[PDB]
């Protein structure tokens, strides 16, 4: 123990001496591998994310770069790390969805939808034939009885609700802070300033509007939405001037 | 060793059965595409390894459906392999839903089945990037590029294979948002000219294929006296 | 039609069967045997349909005997009968229905004499006396009436003749000779054919 | 799929994949079982470093029946496999019977599964002991099932982080006569025994199953209880 | 331990591991030899007795495949059970359906279909796991005449006019150079066959410890009696 | 379902799992077969006596049909298999040709069995050898043997197991005619061949007849008793 | 894939199955559990290795399982194993009583376990079993038996034998003190009590099971801690 | 090393070694040469005899009407392939009622190749064609390698020493388009002979010609029929 290894508990999803699962480990490093960082914050009426949106080639269509999906008219998410992965998982995040609501005639909860995806990467940290993936999903919607949501799976399978949270290379940085902020406010009230001032915060860039990305569920306007360039500006301005 | 198969990520988080992929898309010739106002225009640097072969063997260039053309690098059987997968899900689609397949979806389908050769020790992944062209009325031009990790972007213009960065730096110079296809077929004669590197390989041909208006929408071969005049200009630039 | 009967005495099963196999309208053989030698103490005497039967009894057969070379012991005439019982039980709801009629006639050495009848239903029940066939419905009440369970052998094959005669005298089917065994501590005994 | 085993024996007789199992449940975050009179409580550690974390959006105490429930200690999605496989099985005895599993025999079932994910093709061994509480024929019952497979029936233990100091803490302090809100009380002093860092409403779940059923405590009846100790 | 590779796994210099080795398989068997006349084909084959208390009968190592076709085996003997068994059903399809005589071609080509089909991921469920380690002299006669194949476990055949196998089949095949003609007689090519045996044998050669076949235009498939052969060892 | 190649070739043309089953078969219990003129006889050395075992539940010498039984030597579960693989067959055999089995074709099913577990994925060998014994329809008595490669031949007399060799030496230089003239001559010839190589001698040696039309008969110790002092004062 | 697979059912050079051995091996550390046949019975004794304070005492035996009317057994190994093959047994005895009407003989169903076991050792990949059972029972063909399987899929019957730990010091003193054809249930019991107390001494840590004969039917009983504290009493008389 | 064992392991340099091997076990196979005209599409194989009394393993295989086949690699998969063509063939023709376009069976044959090199435990076809068709563009030369990238050729050759081959087929190509069939099959000939070591020839029993065109069906040329070919080439 500390640090044992037998066999070929570093190639495939057994267990080392200690019970870890060092192919997992590694999945949480291949996170981090695609160096972006993604925040995310409810509050009492607001669910937001916010995202980095790197496009260091001109030559790329910046409208089909992005970190942000639609899964249903209700569920938004942000996906952070291998970015193939995350596509094949908002995929299946899609499929689960649309099949959950054709069986059961009501949308997914967000809660159940984020367990369903963790059990599903579970199924890839048992089978030894296959690796986890290698993407952190964030998830945000509205919940008829508990409001806004933000819910967080992870290549290990485990899931847990957050009122706020990160992922990418800065995730322990943004944890701080929000920790910090929210011991200022059980939630907060404006909520993608909030968001946006972390991010900028913690990456140091005093964010360009095109450098960014922001979806928002609302209680008035359940409707997963992104924000436009003008919006997003405003509230670059907006904080600005503080 | 953690580079022996797709299910193993390394001590890094990285896999690297993928990159080494990559790298066998990295040791082939170039092709380039470039999206303008009307449409979108392919060239490959097609190396001939031998006079003996007829001029217009190992095409790498491919029609995927009548709107949507393929241009691959790489390791060719695999890139024709992955073709009759697009022809495929096209073909599906058509059948399916009732009208031609757009095209991001087109490139997020065959992305997705690239990827899905990229967890398993069961299979190797692709050794084979490839473009996907396409234009339509109501979405005009479009060009996507799929590497062997299944990562699917848009882009204005790409390059693929072993001059990719010279390409890029050649691609950068132009105003593609403001040329027609008429126009930008000379460019892109130039540019392949241009990166097509004379001294380690003495002999390529020259394919050329566009989708846009000017074809009704339709993937085609560039019309021989077009690819001779694009050459033509191609060469005196080279000066 | 096919005419089997078995009657069971105190330490002795006797069981009889015409020895015709017939076709359309012909006898195509006289001297069939509808008796398959199960084991040392066991007979299955198997009727019904062409075809079904033998491969039934011969199925039933080769099963027992395997049964026996296994486990270096023979089946009890009971155990022997609800396998039949189960196997066609089995093959009655399936694509290859066996449309046999059955009698099995064995002696145990602890449980003694025993005759099963079954029907192509796979119904199995144990009785003192029974008979298969039309010739049945001319024959069961000559053994409740003549019957006892103290029946000797030779009062037994009495009883037997008796019943054959019947169907000579009054069964429109011509079954002129029939086949007669009996089972004892000492195996299976092949006893003269009666003959008309 | 891989179609050959990926447990196997070694030289010594063992099974190491198991045993590092049963490494991985030691590392997992404590868990309690008491048998009272009249009923079972369980209770665990919810750790949360973060304050960031919803603690109500995901339970580790978890309902199988009405009558019958389980915690574990390990790692969380392979216990969350498990539940749903539990809850399964459960239904399928309730189809067939139309009666509430015995918990024993919803032991026995888990157990089952268990043992076939230490022996099938190109799978590892769960990395969770389950503690499964229940209440049927008039008497309270209280099952471990190990990444082996194997089941045992106790009066009270610990399992995870510090379960061998639990377990001498509660030889020393368990009787049969014990109530079920006193049971509930040993439970919570059990853990604060190798608790580390003050104890709240928050951070722990506690699980009961009498005669009314099972249910989860919510966090103002823990908050009650806390206030006691 | 050793082995870490796949059936299917080619070397450096372009072949199948698992195939050279059953090559190397056919060395240790024991030798046949096959001449072809314009009046026949002959087989012989060693015998290779380990004990005089075993039935010299009950080693078979010459079968009939059909009237018109005869076949002679060295190797691994087991594994040219199905082999053999393939051919003979593939003859009796081949009249079945056809109504006439399956070629000697033909029936060494199906069989050499057989050959390569193994691999652990690939086919029905139990599939061959290894190639044969045999080898095959198929001699008949057919329209074409007289004609003796050889195949070996690459699923490689071809018409020889004369060939050796097993252990000394170097040697063996220099001496039936030496001695073939094409006008050669069926009776010198037994003669030559059996001298060549007698050559290559470690044991000394009598009747008990060889088999002899012929296949003639003529008459069917033919397997010498006892007396036949000690009549043909008489003049050598 | 595992279909892994689990025997291949190695260099210079070995099967080693096929080596490896032989060598499991050298270690298993002495059985002996000879082929008399009208009676076969097998015994086998009972190595393991075991004051408490029940000797009818551990014998090696199982009868494959009416005409035909068989002795072997190794791994005991893997001949269970075999044996009772062989029974289905000999009976499927009487279901569709209506006569027992010749000893030569069950034989041949079993080596052949055998050989398809020697060539197919996901198996290992037979650990066993077989000496198949009995008549056939005609009278006439017949020795064969299997070993796990799949290949078989027909025998004299012959040895498998541990010390099979000197048993072998044995048979070869005392199997004539005047030795098997008789059953008593045969039966103790093959008592004095296990005597070559038994430990305790006698008291530990299983045995077993075969006459014309007449089913395995096995001998009870004190028969063999009687037959070990009708040698010993012979010699 | 081949890299990882342990190959659990190849032969080693000596002519062994090395999982076989090694389940073996993890039967000789399992608790010590043995078996003697009388005239008039068979019992069970097995050491009971849940000895820890806090157990509950809830189902009708620890290591002793009914497996029809007439049969019993008990395991040393792998308990969850031993759970498998106990229901399996149980589940073969059914369908034999289904299909014949009459209770299964112990060896067959011996036999057929132990054909399963044998199967698990020579295909599929998987490992072994790592259970020795003890197998008691009565049918009308031999009367009282008395059955040992292991996990190379042999077995034997025996007058009395003993499996896990310390098993060749029990089976040495069985060979020493059993008197075949003179033993009664009171003097098995006795000799049961007697090698237990040596090869391991108190009833708490002790189960015995019998099966006897009662007006044509078996009765299968696990003797309550009174009798077996009163046993031991008698033998420590005794000495 | 450890990379060279598996189809399915990508190597550090973005190279699969299996391919590389497989294309090793082409470039032993005995050489064979394709070449084709405005009119006629030919080729022309040697055959190896393992020894002077071999018959000399076949080369060329009738596949359809209009399309044939030389062979250079393992027979066995020659064969397997040559099946599956004659299959595709068939099947064309049963449907669309015309012969099927050569360019378009290639297509097949290297989608039917490239599966196995893509899936683990499996191997490539370890053999390379020529391919001689004629449809309604005419004559044509494929060339299929293992790796499945097949090739459309003017002219080719593959197997043991056919750099040489391919040589002289470079510096004599600018006539091929206009020969007469006569000639055409001389240059093959030719090519085919600068393969052969010093010593020796090209003889009527190690050469086999097949041909193709607008008013000739595939035909096989042996032994006595290649004699009018052979007749009118020089010693060097």
């Amino acid at each position: 123990s500390r640090g044992s290894s037998a066999g070929f508990d570093r190639h495939i999803t057994i267990f080392s001496p200690e019970g870890r699962l060092y192919q997992v480990e590694y999945a949480f490093k291949a996170i981090n591998q695609g160096g972006l960082t993604s925040v995310a914050v409810r509050g009492k009426d607001c669910a937001v994310i916010v995202t980095q949106k790197k496009v260091p080639d001109k030559l790329l269509d910046s409208s089909t770069v992005t970190h942000l999906f639609k899964i249903t008219e209700n569920i938004g998410c942000v996906m952070t790390g291998m970015t193939a992965d995350s596509r094949s998982q908002v995929q299946r995040a899609r499929y689960e969805a649309a099949n959950w609501k054709y069986k059961y005639g009501y949308e997914i909860p967000v809660d159940m939808l984020c367990k369903r995806i963790a059990d599903i990467s579970q199924v890839y940290t048992q089978n030894a034939e296959m690796r986890p993936l290698g993407c952190c999903m964030i998830l945000i919607g509205i919940d008829e009885e508990q409001g806004p949501q933000v819910y967080k799976c992870d290549p290990a399978g485990y899931y847990c609700g957050f009122k706020a949270t990160a992922a990418g290379v800065k995730q322990t940085e943004s944890t701080s802070f929000l920790e910090k902020k929210v011991k200022k406010k059980w939630t907060f009230e404006q909520t993608v300033e909030t968001a946006i001032t972390c991010l900028s915060t913690v990456l140091s860039i005093d964010f360009k509007p095109s450098e960014i990305e922001v979806g928002v569920v609302t209680v008035e306007n359940p409707k997963f939405r992104i924000l436009t360039e003008a919006e997003i500006d405003a509230h670059l301005v907006a904080l600005a001037e503080r | 060793g953690y580079d022996l198969s797709a299910s193993t990520f390394s001590p890094d988080g990285r896999v690297f059965q993928v990159e080494y992929a990559m790298k066998a898309v990295e040791n082939s010739s170039t092709a380039i595409g470039i999206r303008c106002k009307d449409g979108v225009v392919f060239g490959v640097e097609k190396l001939v390894l031998s006079k003996l072969y007829e001029e217009g063997s190992n095409k790498r260039l491919f029609n995927v459906d009548r709107h949507v053309g393929m241009a691959v690098a790489g390791l060719l059987a695999d890139a024709r392999s992955l073709a009759d997968i697009a022809r495929e899900e096209a073909s599906n689609f058509r059948s399916n839903f009732g009208y031609n397949i757009p095209l991001k979806h087109l490139a997020d389908r065959v992305a997705m089945y690239v990827h899905a050769y990229t967890l398993y020790s069961a299979v190797r992944p692709f050794g084979c990037s490839f473009m996907l062209g396409s234009y339509s009325v109501n979405d005009g031009a479009q060009l996507y590029m799929i590497d062997p990790s299944g990562v699917s972007y848009g882009y204005w213009g790409c390059a693929i294979g072993k001059a990719r960065q010279a390409a890029k730096t050649e691609i950068e110079k132009l105003q593609m948002k403001e040329m027609t296809c008429r126009d930008i077929v000379k460019e892109v004669a130039k540019i392949i000219y241009i990166v097509h590197d004379e001294v380690k390989d003495k002999a390529f041909e020259l394919e050329l294929s566009w989708v846009g208006e000017l074809t009704n929408g339709r993937h085609e071969i560039v019309p021989k006296d077009i690819r001779e005049e694009a050459e033509k200009y191609a060469k005196e630039s080279l000066k | 039609m096919e005419y089997l009967i078995g009657i069971q005495g105190p330490d002795y099963v006797l069981v009889a069967s015409d020895r015709v196999a017939a076709s359309n309208i012909v006898q195509m053989k006289d001297d069939h045997d509808k008796m398959f030698k199960m084991s040392e103490k066991i007979l299955l005497l198997c009727v019904g349909e062409a075809g079904d039967t033998v491969q039934f009894a011969e199925y039933i057969q080769k099963n027992v005997q395997l049964y026996k070379m296994r486990n270096g012991y023979e089946l009890s005439p009971t155990a022997a009968a609800n396998f039949t019982r189960r196997n066609l039980a089995d093959c009655l709801r399936s694509r290859t229905p066996y449309h046999v009629n059955l009698l099995l006639a064995g002696y145990d050495e602890h449980e003694g004499p025993a005759l099963y009848y079954m029907d192509y239903l796979a119904a199995l029940a144990k009785a003192p006396f029974a008979a298969h066939g039309y010739g049945a419905f001319l024959t069961l009440s000559i053994l409740d009436r003549y019957y006892t369970p103290t029946i000797s052998r030779e009062r037994a094959v009495e009883l037997l003749r008796k019943c054959l005669e019947e169907l000579q005298k009054r069964f429109i089917l011509n079954l002129p000779t029939f086949s007669v065994r009996i089972i004892d501590k000492n195996g299976i005994h092949d006893l003269d054919n009666i003959s008309f | 799929g891989y179609s050959f085993s990926l447990t196997t024996f070694s030289p010594s007789g063992k099974l190491v994949q198991i045993e590092y199992a049963l490494a991985a449940v030691a590392g997992g975050a404590p868990s309690v079982g008491i048998k009272a009179a009249n009923g079972v409580v369980l209770a665990t550690e919810k750790k949360q470093k973060s304050i960031l974390y919803d603690e109500r959006s995901v339970h580790k105490v978890e309902p199988i029946t009405k009558h019958i429930g389980l915690v574990y200690s390990g790692m969380g999605p392979d216990y969350r496999v498990l539940v749903h496989r539990a809850r399964k099985l459960a239904q399928q005895y309730y189809l067939v019977y139309q009666e509430p599993i015995p918990t024993a025999q919803l032991v026995q079932r888990v157990a089952s599964v268990m043992q076939e994910y230490t022996q099938s093709g190109g799978v590892r061994p769960f990395g969770v002991s389950l503690l499964i509480c229940g209440w049927n024929e008039g008497r309270p019952y209280l099952f471990q099932s190990d990444p082996s497979g194997a089941y045992f029936a106790w009066k009270a233990t610990a399992m995870g982080k510090n379960y061998v100091n639990g377990k001498t803490f509660l030889e020393k302090r368990y009787n049969e006569d014990l109530e079920l809100e006193d049971a509930i009380h040993t439970a919570i002093l059990t853990l604060k025994e190798s608790f580390e860092g003050q104890m709240t409403e928050d951070n722990i779940e506690v699980g009961i199953c009498n005669e009314a059923g099972f249910r989860r405590l919510t966090p103002t009846e823990v908050k009650d209880y806390l206030a006691a100790i | 331990s050793e082995y870490d590779r796949g059936v299917n796994t080619f070397s450096p210099e372009g072949r199948l591991f698992q195939v050279e080795y059953a090559i190397e398989a056919i060395k240790l068997g024991s030798t046949a030899i096959g001449i072809q006349t314009s009046e026949g084909v002959c087989l012989a084959v060693e015998k290779r007795i380990t004990s005089p208390l075993m039935e010299p009968s009950s080693i078979e190592k010459i079968v009939e495949i059909d009237a018109h076709i005869g076949c002679a085996m060295s190797g691994l003997i087991a594994d040219a059970k199905t082999l053999i068994d393939k051919a003979r059903v593939e003859t009796q399809n081949h009249w079945f359906t056809y109504n006439e005589t399956m070629t000697v071609e033909s029936v060494t080509q199906a069989v050499s279909n057989l050959a390569l089909q193994f691999g652990e991921e690939d086919a029905d469920p139990g599939a061959m796991s290894r190639p044969f380690g045999v080898a095959l002299l198929f001699g008949g006669v057919d329209e074409k005449g007289p004609q003796l194949f050889h195949m070996d476990p690459s699923g490689t055949f071809v018409q020889c006019d004369a060939r050796a196998i097993g252990s000394a089949s170097e040697g063996a095949q220099s001496s039936l150079q030496e001695v073939y003609h094409k006008s050669m007689t069926l009776k010198e090519a037994i003669k030559s066959s059996l001298i060549i045996l007698k050559q290559v044998m470690e044991e000394k050669l009598n009747a008990t410890n060889i088999e002899l076949a012929t296949v003639q235009p003529g008459q069917n498939f033919h397997m010498f009696t006892k007396e036949e052969l000690e009549e043909v060892i008489k003049d050598i | 379902s595992y279909d892994r190649a689990i025997t291949v070739f190695s260099p210079d043309g070995h099967l080693f799992q096929v080596e490896y089953a032989q060598e499991a078969v050298k270690k298993g219990s002495t059985a002996v077969g000879v082929r008399g003129r009208d009676i076969v006889v097998l015994g086998v050395e009972k190595k393991s006596v075991a004051k408490l075992q029940d000797e009818r539940t551990v014998r090696k010498i199982c009868a494959l049909d009416d005409n035909v039984c068989m002795a072997f030597a190794g791994l005991t579960a893997d001949a269970r298999i075999v044996i009772n693989r062989a029974r289905v067959e000999c009976q499927s055999h009487r279901l569709t040709v209506e006569d027992p089995v010749t000893v030569e074709y069950i034989t041949r099913y079993i080596a052949s069995l055998k050989q398809r577990y020697t060539q197919s994925n996901g198996r290992r060998p037979f650990g066993i050898s077989a000496l198949i014994v009995g008549f056939d329809f005609d009278g006439t008595p017949r020795l064969y043997q299997t070993d796990p490669s799949g290949t078989y031949h027909a025998w004299k007399a012959n040895a498998i197991g541990r010390g099979a060799k000197s048993v072998r030496e044995f048979l070869e230089k005392n199997y004539t005619d005047e030795a098997i003239e008789t059953d008593d001559l045969t039966i103790k010839l093959v008592i004095k061949a296990l005597l070559e190589v038994v430990q305790s001698g006698g008291k530990n040696i299983e045995l077993a007849v075969m006459r014309r039309d007449q089913s395995l008969k096995i001998l009870n110790p004190e028969e063999i008793e009687k037959y070990v002092a009708e040698i010993e004062k012979e010699k | 894939s081949r890299r990882y697979d342990s190959r659990t059912t190849i032969f080693s050079p000596e002519g062994r199955l090395y999982q076989v051995e090694y389940a073996m091996e993890a039967i000789g550390h399992a608790g010590t559990c043995l078996g003697i046949l009388a005239n008039d019975g068979v019992l069970l004794a097995a050491e009971r290795r849940n000895i820890h304070k806090l157990l509950d005492e809830v189902f009708f035996s620890e290591k002793i399982y009914k497996l029809n009317e007439d049969m019993a057994c008990s395991v040393a190994g792998i308990t969850s194993d031993a759970n498998v093959l106990t229901n399996e047994l149980r589940l073969i005895a059914q369908r034999y009583l289904l299909q014949y009407q009459e209770p299964i003989p112990c060896e067959q169903l011996v036999t057929a376990l132990c054909d399963i076991k044998q199967a698990y050792t020579q295909f599929g990949g998987k490992r072994p079993f790592g259970v020795s059972l003890l197998y008691i029972g009565w049918d009308k063909h031999y009367g009282f038996q008395l059955y040992q399987s292991d996990p190379s899929g042999n077995y034997g019957g025996w007058k009395a034998t003993c499996i896990g730990n310390n098993s060749a010091a029990a089976v040495s003193m069985l060979k020493q003190d059993y008197k075949e054809g003179e033993m009664t249930l009171k003097s098995a019991l006795a000799l049961a009590i007697k090698v237990l107390n040596k090869t391991m001494l108190s009833a708490e840590k002790v189960e015995i099971a019998t099966l006897t004969r009662e007006n044509g039917k078996t009765v299968i009983r696990v003797l309550k801690q009174k009798e077996v504290e009163q046993l031991i009493k008698k033998h420590e008389e005794e000495e | 090393n450890q990379y060279d064992n598996d189809v399915t392991v990508w190597s550090p340099q973005g190279r699969i070694h299996q391919i590389e091997y497989a294309m090793e076990a082409v470039k032993q196979g005995s050489a064979t040469v394709g070449l084709k005209s405005k009119t006629h599409a030919v080729l022309v194989a040697l055959k190896r005899a393992q020894s002077e009394l071999a018959a000399h393993q076949k080369k060329i295989l009738h596949v359809d009407n209009h399309i044939g086949i030389s062979i250079a690699g393992l027979t066995a998969d020659a064969r397997l392939l040559c099946n599956f063509m004659r299959q595709e063939c068939l099947d064309s023709r049963f449907v669309f009622d015309r012969p099927l376009p050569v360019s378009r069976l290639v297509s097949l044959i290297g989608s039917k190749t490239q599966i196995p090199t893509q899936r683990y435990g499996r191997r490539p076809y370890g053999v390379g064609l020529l391919i001689a068709g004629y449809d309604d563009m005419g004559p044509h030369i494929f060339q299929t390698c293992p790796s499945a990238n097949y090739f459309d050729c003017r002219a080719m050759s593959i197997g043991a020493r056919s750099q040489s081959a391919r040589t002289y087929l470079e510096r004599h190509m600018s006539e091929f388009m206009e020969c007469n069939l006569n000639e055409l099959v001389k240059h093959g000939l030719r090519a085919l002979r600068e393969t052969l070591p010093a010593e020796q020839d090209l003889t009527t029993k190690n050469v086999s010609i097949g041909i193709v065109g607008k008013d000739l069906e595939f035909t096989i040329y042996d032994d006595d029929d290649v004699s009018p070919f052979l007749e009118g080439l020089e010693e060097r």
